């Protein structure tokens, strides 16, 4: 697996029952978020680890056809059949880097 | 798709 981008963001998941965003892994703070490319079968995954204690807070597949919503210039989100994910980026540059890699992955899938 | 400091 090869990393195609690194971006700083607070990883959130939506708690629909309470209509509230909550920190991924239950750990508030920023993470280093990668998109990893597995060339063997041309698959991509979003993997993020807390800057402080290195806990993996997100490890989710990027499926072909995903709708990646750039809600704001610093908060992007997407959903799968089970959860809604949100990335509150530390800067617009981080958001642009990550969106570029995401949009690339969705183009080559 | 859902739309705070309280949450952060």
């Amino acid at each position: 697996e090869q990393s195609i981008c690194q971006a700083r963001a607070a990883v959130m998941v939506y708690d629909d029952a309470n209509k509230k965003w909550v920190p991924a892994g239950g750990s508030t703070g920023f993470s280093r978020v990668h998109i990893y490319h597995h060339t063997g079968n041309n698959t991509f995954r979003v993997v993020g680890r807390k800057i402080q204690d290195h806990q993996v807070v997100i490890n989710c597949a990027i499926p072909k056809g995903l709708k990646y919503n750039q809600a704001t210039q610093t908060f992007h989100q997407w959903r799968d059949a089970r959860q809604v994910y949100g990335l509150n980026f530390g800067s617009k540059e981080d958001a642009n880097v990550f969106a570029s890699a995401m949009m690339h992955a969705l183009e080559v899938l | 798709x859902p739309p705070t400091e309280d949450e952060l």
